[PDB]
């Protein structure tokens, strides 16, 4: 979507991710308050619209989040959004759109989910409840695993190659207190963890996690009004739905990630080789590796070379998953799309301490999809391009 | 108290009452010629007029995965796959057989068998694919 | 929300409501196809954005709807929305905002739900034990029953007065093929139906149903280019969230309905006495009766007189629930808010045959709420004001 | 779970003195803006986190109520619940003790304790209710 005027991110908020006993509304409130405090918002009557993403908790998630903050009322329209894993990013997108269009000057996007207090472990997520593949036993682990099986078949890549994605993402998360899993793990430990959906072992699968994040956005004047020192400019943001058909698509490509990232490059005027950090939908190791090529970070056929050469870690062309990705945070469906943005903002601002990317990134991209719909690789895709917005 | 299905699904799997070999059914749009599984309207041109097309019983495993952690309530392990048919249609289905035995591009054949338990705890019989001789 | 430029409704769509054996995606697609065909759209990708409301079917309902029309892809950003019963109206609202702000010139809102095909525990329709009133045994019918008891205490309304809301609404629906329950029902049948929470009997409560509706909206220029004969102007539309507090409230009022309707009158420049038809959130008989006052159709305390005088049926100041309301359609959570708008458009256009209001209405208002944790009246409220937009 | 579910609701709302004194409901008043409310992490009016504990009246008044014949799963029917207004201008949702077809709006009622539901271990949760005075 082209932005009709400039839109900037002021404060962001993030909970620690993992197994929480407090529910989605508490997590969401904590992230939202953190984002408001980071925006020098000290009163319930300042934000002008709110969007809240969620997957499976509630039909009124945002009203539940804001209830205890005294912010629900006639001057805060709240709308909740869903597109499976895109929802947290779509919430920020909706907030951006309100500001860019002049419907508001100050809005907030929240993504939140609690899964673990509402389900039993020992089972994977199915596809959509009404989907034909769900009837036949589809689980999201196996849906991505099939992409790895085919990739291995076509390229000769081994399970040990795919495992390097977990090693790197966990390394990135080592000093990040928000991540669930982190630190040093070997290829051998990744590959010898229990098989989940061949060839995806446990440590190549994102966790089923709880967490929340929030992003306050506003106009250029509103940043100044609030005294925001390091406003982050939204250079572009794009939402697509996934092509549907029952033909034999190449699942080592990704129709919607390819077209969404190209549109983002075109609208923002920023090409893939200019992106310094990237948070993407690393729900499984194979996804990150495939998206190096789908997003144009490297040429066709060079995804594994890109990884092996260090181009997606510190010192390379683009640090991918610097917060640790979904493979370290786990993935609360409604939260991840907003959480990527909160951490990208902190990296742009130099605020990530022991996991801070150097040199400080100036351009940060994020990507979440959302699936379970037969005949689509993903039902939805949302990508944001963010850049430094404070001069020197 | 009305009973749960035991077969999935007459719009895609034909079982000849004469005892003929079962087959998957496609449909060809009369207006534009697009072949697809059964639909109310054509995704290409929105026509509602189709001809039924029996599909090949033989296909190729495009990809598969051996599933050790399943959906809630499903016995494990099981196997599912994208099976590509000569008519350029891709079917999602379970594969009969053992983990650690399938390969991409393996030829397979349609077969009927249980895919899950229904809410009366009777098997739901549906389409699967199996190895050929 | 003030509209930055005029927005008009072109085609609308509506399925039959009741127990369906086709799911939410089939229903939603039927309604979307009708609305697009009713807009004279020859190029489906003229539709530049789609919003779909749902309550509990799935997380990718709009993509599941549009995939069977061949419309998913890079040229159709789809966002799904939720605010319990507000969702279908919010979907139309999001589409209107896209057009009003110039993000798009043509957009679509769909509301869809299938409940009866799916095992929904009963806990999905209620809040968690975490909610203080739920911890103490609250059920929705008892919450509204308390509103009825207080109204009887203050006005002398009897259970027979309340039952006349069901009688009226089913009467209105007699010749409406989309409605589920319809025709003559006697007051004694309503009053003698099983008591749920005094004074609410079963026939005074809307039931669960399956259905969908859709609304295409576009700019003035797009109405001319599509050759739309009777474009319906969006005179105004408002979304609010419900205030939270624990002070005594007058529950024969409705804080958020009062403020939402007042804001709708102020923004649209159309007052309540000018409204010719009204669809509202008649989840229980008492709600429609109170909303006569809450919306300013009559003064505080006068809702009982308004009802008895016939002011809310044919010939009166405002025909309320002319399609039959939730009390005749049932209530597919994601559908109702869109369905109200579809039927109001048909009434404005004179198209409703045996249930058509005469003389033809020129001003139509719609209202859904949704949710309501402890300390709130409702979580959300969405209202639309629609007027004839064609000349003579 | 062999770690027990709750048997009482809720220590920050219903004060049960350890020396056996009569229980009472309590609120918390914001020290910055003066808003009275039940216990909350931050004032919903002004976002202050600084409060004073306010014991509440044990006498209240039924603002409205309903006799519940079809209610929540697992609760014995019929039961009764109500909005009970306190003179400090706070509204409490609570079950009423007694029989159906006996309460009226604006009736005076008094705080009492009793089981409001069974917990996940099928043991009663004890909490506040209100009852007729005479
Ligand atoms: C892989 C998966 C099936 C494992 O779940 P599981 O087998 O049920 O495992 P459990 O939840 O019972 O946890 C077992 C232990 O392993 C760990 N663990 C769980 N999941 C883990 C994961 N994905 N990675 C690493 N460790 C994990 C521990 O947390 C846990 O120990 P704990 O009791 O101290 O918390 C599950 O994580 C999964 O399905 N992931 C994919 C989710 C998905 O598809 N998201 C949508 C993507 S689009
Ligand atoms: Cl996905
Ligand atoms: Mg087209
Ligand atoms: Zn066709
Ligand atoms: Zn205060």
């Amino acid at each position: 979507m082209k932005l009709q005027r400039e839109v900037y991110i002021a404060g962001v908020g993030e909970t620690k991710f993992g197994k929480h006993t407090v529910d989605f509304d508490v997590l969401g409130r904590e992230a939202a308050l953190q984002a408001m405090n980071g925006s020098n918002i000290d009163r319930p009557d300042m934000i002008q619209s709110a969007y809240v993403g969620n997957g499976m908790n509630d039909m009124t998630t945002g009203q539940a989040v804001f209830r205890g903050l005294g912010m629900c009322g006639p001057n805060l329209p709240i709308i909740n959004v869903q597109s499976a894993c895109s929802a947290g990013a779509m919430a920020v997108f909706c907030a951006i759109k309100d500001v860019a269009t002049g419907v508001t000057d100050l809005s907030i996007g929240v993504g939140t989910e609690n899964h673990t207090m509402h389900r039993q472990s020992g089972a994977a997520f199915s596809a959509a409840r009404s989907d034909i593949e769900t009837m036949h036993g589809a689980v999201m682990t196996g849906k991505y695993a099939m992409r790895a099986t085919r990739y291995m078949h076509e390229t000769g890549a081994t399970i040990e190659d795919l495992a390097m994605i977990t090693v790197k993402n966990r390394k990135h998360a080592t000093h990040n207190p928000y991540a669930w899993f982190k630190g040093a793990i070997t290829v051998e430990e990744v590959v010898n963890s229990r098989m989940v959906a061949y060839p995806m072992t446990l440590q190549q699968c994102c966790g089923i996690a709880d967490g929340a994040a929030a992003v306050v956005v506003g106009s250029k004047e509103m940043m100044k009004k609030l005294g925001i020192a390091k406003p982050v400019k939204v250079a572009g943001v794009v939402v697509e739905s996934g092509p549907y058909h029952n033909r034999p698509r190449d699942i080592t490509g990704d129709d919607i990630t390819e077209t969404t990232s190209e549109k983002l490059y075109e609208e923002s005027g920023i090409g893939p080789k200019e992106v310094n950090i990237l948070e993407l939908h690393d729900a499984f190791t194979i996804a990150e590796l495939l998206y190096y090529e789908c997003m144009g970070l490297c040429k066709k056929g060079d995804g594994l070379k890109f990884l092996r050469d260090g181009q997606s870690t510190y010192g390379g062309q683009c640090v991918v998953s610097p917060r640790g990705g979904l493979l370290s945070y786990g993935h609360p469906i409604g939260a991840s799309g907003a959480a990527q943005i909160a951490q990208n903002v902190k990296q742009l601002r130099g605020e990530c301490g022991g996991y801070q990317v150097g040199p400080t990134p100036k351009v940060a991209m994020s990507h979440v999809t959302g699936g379970g719909l037969s005949g689509t690789e993903h039902a939805a895709c949302t990508m944001h391009m963010l850049v430094k917005g404070w001069g020197s | 108290k009305e009973p749960d299905i035991t077969f999935f699904h007459p719009d895609i799997l034909e079982v000849p009452k004469d005892g003929g070999l079962p087959y998957l059914k496609g449909y060809r749009c009369k207006k534009c010629g697009q072949l697809d599984f059964k639909t109310e309207m054509c995704t290409n041109c929105w026509s509602e007029e189709f001809e039924m097309v029996p599909l090949s019983r033989r296909g190729k495993v495009y990809s598969f995965s051996d599933i050790y952690i399943g959906q809630q309530g499903l016995a494990t392990p099981y196997i599912f796959a994208y099976v590509d048919l000569p008519e350029n249609l891709r079917v999602f289905a379970q594969l009969e057989g053992e983990v650690d035995t399938y390969r991409c591009d393996e030829e397979v054949e349609l077969t009927l068998g249980p895919i899950r338990m229904n809410n009366d705890n009777l098997p739901i019989i549906s389409y699967k694919f199996k190895k050929i001789a």
